């Protein structure tokens, strides 16, 4: 069996570089010759307890491209947890003698990794965890800046905006930090700094990493613009002074960057990226959504199929 | 010799708590539910110590601390000393080893954790450290002091 | 043609022994061995006018599994009926030139009943009206009853809760009535008594039974435990005293069962059944909603194919 | 063999006679081990008077007539020994008192008490042979067996 | 000074015979001889955090017919407590440097008794606290009893309905238990009966009293007939079954009452007394309503006056 057959996927922290690569490499196969039967005859459950455009439409878009069938709920508002009061322990009790996987995404941290302890043998893909995890987000990511830059490793990559909160650059920056020699520049926020338990297990990896007060700052040396959204839905009342985009990307703003350097944003944005950025050659984060297609692909046929020949 | 209505007996078999810092011996009196007993019990607060000024004394008969316990008391007082006695004797001392989990009694501190909300029994990987001690949430993620937990 | 093709599934009163016999043959063997062509080219609507969890997502498993599309709405929010004045009367006249089989769960007793009279020769399927039928719900608990107990004949059964509301047990006492010697225990508040109709159809066909104050009154002697919730979204204002579970089984509860006895409920469960009973072998009603999927696909097989070959 | 010993106190206060079960009781209620003072607790001890009993001595710590009373409620056949120069000075037994301040929490939820800056505050009686408990504020009236501490 | 001069009035469990019998002589003196100044230069406060039509208005009548100014709220919306957080204690203490005496009503049991804690020499008068007390309903109570019977002792006595939540009632009876020889009928649901603390007391001052379960059983020996409404606000959702009037009193319902009988209802009524029975000599409601100023005025005159009036 692959590595990765049978397995929860639930935080990047318990994945390894081989885990990741595998992936990449899968999602790279599926891009280039499609598999529209391999997960023929498997039912997969889509379970959104918080909104979703590109991960809940993407996850099922992967789903019918592979030929599975999908059944779920993109609002709790009329399961029995939302009108009778049910559990999510027994929610996922129930459906795991339904289908063959579960994907969810939950406003609470750790809900995914407690249906793993109700889901039985049925493997659960976190598509998000409060402010906790996004490990297929992050999937796509490295995919898209594994296409872009054509590599992992000895990258300079610069990540922007609501880092506390953001469930993407968590995972993210922990994926980075298992290749070798990236460096990191976190533009923030005070009161939404990257969390210390990132900061703390850069530095006893050896990691290169900042603090910038702008974006300008290490525009001419980055790779990597990752832009993110204040994740408002998560604020405490105290952290409304931060509601607005502090840092906002313009075409202006890219006068010196690097000619090969990609802006990416897991989306939605709000006003930290303009517009007129769009048309500049560094706007990559609508190809990188285009991307969740064959990352998450490929992470459902390495779950759901015991070996792949492609 | 008048006085031999004032001398409580040693004990045959069972455990001594000893080295417990102040305000921490009432306190483990009430978590390891250790007054539910027919069994005799001797506590002494804020007695005198040559090792540590002043500290809190449990002792019970025919009774020894369990697993969960043990484990807990290493967090609640880590210089605290467990003895086991039998046939009146020491036959067991020791600093309780810090284990490195710890389920059902502590609370994550984040008020997000689904574990709040859920028939979940709470847990936490335990790491020993310089100043305090690390406890990580098995649901959140997060990581805490156990000076922020333990004061659940 | 099989006695169920093209039948309409609204109410257990509807059907005979045989009816019922017919799709707990028609389960075992598609739980043996799957059909997963058997409903190609067909679409089916499920149409969920209250919450659901268990029904809506088994049901639309079973008609993936079973090789058919489905088209729907798990709320009525965003369908006509919800935002321009549509009666459901023109909804069914509609949405039965488009599909080959309606599910309809609804809060209003008689809807699916209503709907037959505007779907033509579509089928509907009752997936509960109010609180009065819940026919594939009573389907699957026969199925876990016969899988358990060897039998559907000289039981003892308790049925435990809100049994004025509970169109789980209406249907399901009715279905057990069919068969030979079945002994019946009542446990229920006064205010939500089984009602009288269900008695007298008792009665009138010579059925033991009889009403209980606690369930260890009966633990001794029961084959089959099953447990309710409290329908709190059908409740009288006048009768919001009943709102908490009356009773509430433990594992310790469970000293002197006999070893073959099971502890059923339809779910979602509040508070009537503690956590502690889930680990006890007694605890199947996991188990019996996993049935949902055999019990259903057996339902859509014969109402949507004229002769099956298992 | 060995050093254990308890060294009678000079001056404190011994409460003997403590019906099982109840001496942790105590502990808990008027928040006993609150203080730097060293304190004795002998639980499940062997009793002439009563088979099994709890004793908790405090040094340095007197009680009151009232503070004695309100021992009452959970220990009715107590004995308070005032202590000084090693001495018992003064043997005491619980009255029933005429109001129970502070430690008590009103069952009603709807009273003032819950919302505001006031100490609770109960009147005790007799009735039957249960304890009833009357709040000050809301003037309702519980049996003490319901009427739980802070 | 007169035994009432500076006095709180909060319970009548903490007056005495002698003190409601100096009220009522004091009203009589008033009602026949008006001292339209005996209250100028007093500011009053009116403070009402819950709704009220007769006692607010009679009480600050009674204020205006003796002199005496008038502030105050008629609920809580616009005052610091309100919108600003504060507590019942502060407002308490800062209106108490302002006026001669606090009229108040709560929703909290207790509320009154509270207030004296922080009003230093100011009195409070409890114009009802919860469900607790209302001692001024009482006073005007009894004087409508003096007044149709002749006398407060030997008196048969219903009173019917919210026995639980009626702070109307445990004043009352409370009151009429000072005097010697009352008798009681109580006819309340099950679930709002008279408490026990009045029970009790009854059974100390060996009072009889019985529970009744209709009007018709007592009507013919009754004097007093005190209809109550059912206390809605106060109610637990468990016990909105009791929500109607469980007694409805109507015109043919007295043919058999002794021709001395007065129906008296605190007010408002819903529908437990029919208005048909306005007409009929029975009724006393809108004349004991009327009383409220007789007994108000005498309160605030023992309270803030020195001396007996003549
Ligand atoms: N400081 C102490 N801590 C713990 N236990 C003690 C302490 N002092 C005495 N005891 C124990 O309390 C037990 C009872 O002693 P106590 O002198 O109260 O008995 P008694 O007075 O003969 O009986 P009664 O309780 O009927 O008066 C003895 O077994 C003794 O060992
Ligand atoms: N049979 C017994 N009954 C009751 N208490 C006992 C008994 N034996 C020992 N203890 C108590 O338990 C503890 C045992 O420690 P120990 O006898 O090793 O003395 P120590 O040398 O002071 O120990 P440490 O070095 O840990 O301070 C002491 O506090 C002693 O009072
Ligand atoms: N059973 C007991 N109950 C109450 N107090 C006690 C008991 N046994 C000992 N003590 C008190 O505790 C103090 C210290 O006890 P112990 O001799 O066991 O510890 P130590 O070895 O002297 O001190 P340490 O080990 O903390 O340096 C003594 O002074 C004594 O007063
Ligand atoms: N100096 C002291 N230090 C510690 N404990 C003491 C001291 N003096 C007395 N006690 C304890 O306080 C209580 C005093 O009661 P007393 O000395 O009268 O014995 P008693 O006659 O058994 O009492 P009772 O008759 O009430 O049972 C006993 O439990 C004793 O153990
Ligand atoms: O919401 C964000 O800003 C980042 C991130 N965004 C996404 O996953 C895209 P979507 O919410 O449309 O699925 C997330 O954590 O949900
Ligand atoms: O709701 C109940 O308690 C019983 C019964 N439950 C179900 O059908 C399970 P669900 O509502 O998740 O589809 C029902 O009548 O709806
Ligand atoms: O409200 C009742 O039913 C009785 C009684 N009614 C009154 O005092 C009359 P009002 O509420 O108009 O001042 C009360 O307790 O408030
Ligand atoms: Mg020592
Ligand atoms: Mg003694
Ligand atoms: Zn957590
Ligand atoms: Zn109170």
């Amino acid at each position: 069996a692959n590595p990765l057959y049978q397995k929860h996927i639930i935080s990047i922290n318990d994945l390894s570089r081989d885990d990741l690569n595998l992936v990449l490499a899968t999602a790279a196969k599926l891009k280039a010759n499609p598999q529209p039967e391999l997960l023929k005859h498997k039912v997969i459950a889509s379970c959104f307890f918080e909104a979703s455009t590109r991960t809940r439409l993407s996850f099922e878009t992967s789903m019918h491209r592979l030929g599975a069938s999908v059944v779920g709920f993109s609002d709790s508002a009329n399961t029995s947890l939302g009108k009778k009061g049910e559990t999510l322990a027994d929610t996922i009790s129930v459906i795991s003698t339904y289908v063959d996987a579960i994907v969810m995404r939950h406003p609470q941290e750790g809900a995914a990794r407690l249906a793993t302890e109700f889901s039985g043998n049925v493997p659960v893909l976190n598509a998000g965890d409060g402010s906790n995890q996004h490990p297929t987000q992050t999937l796509l990511d490295l995919f898209t800046i594994q296409e872009t830059q054509g590599r992992l490793d000895n990258l300079h990559v610069a990540m922007v905006g609501d880092l506390k909160y953001g469930r993407t650059v968590h995972s993210l920056t922990q994926a980075l930090a298992k290749f070798d020699g990236n460096r990191f520049y976190f533009i923030a926020p005070d009161a939404l700094a990257m969390p210390q338990y990132i900061l703390d297990m850069l530095d006893e990896k050896g990691i290169a990493w900042s603090l910038h007060s702008s974006i300008e700052e290490v525009m001419a040396e980055v790779d990597i613009l990752y832009m993110t959204r204040v994740q408002k839905e998560r604020l405490d009342p105290s952290e409304y002074a931060n509601v607005k985009a502090q840092f906002v990307l313009r075409a202006s703003d890219l006068h010196n960057a690097k000619a090969n350097m990609k802006v990416l944003h897991p989306l939605p944005r709000v006003d930290e990226i303009a517009t007129d950025v769009d048309k500049t050659p560094h706007a990559w984060y609508f190809q990188q959504a285009g991307n969740g297609i064959f990352a998450r692909q490929a992470l459902l046929a390495l779950v759901l199929n015991r070996d792949l020949v492609l | 010799t008048h006085d031999n209505k004032l001398q409580v007996e040693a004990i045959k078999r069972g455990t001594v708590i000893d080295h417990i810092p102040a305000q921490i011996g009432f306190k483990l009196l009430s978590l390891f539910k250790l007054t539910e007993t027919d069994q005799r019990i001797t506590i002494g607060l804020n007695l005198p110590s040559g090792e540590m000024g002043r500290k809190d004394l449990i002792k019970i008969e025919n009774t020894f601390l369990s697993e969960d316990q043990v484990d807990q008391l290493a967090l609640y007082a880590p210089q605290a000393t467990v003895n086991r006695i039998d046939n009146y004797e020491v036959v067991g001392k020791s600093r309780p080893s810090l284990p490195e989990r710890i389920d059902n009694v502590l609370v994550c501190p984040n008020s997000n954790c689904i574990s709040h909300a859920e028939p979940v029994s709470s847990s936490f990987a335990v790491r020993k450290r310089a100043n305090d001690i690390a406890l990580k949430c098995k649901y959140c993620e997060k990581e805490f002091s156990h000076n922020v937990v333990l004061a659940n």
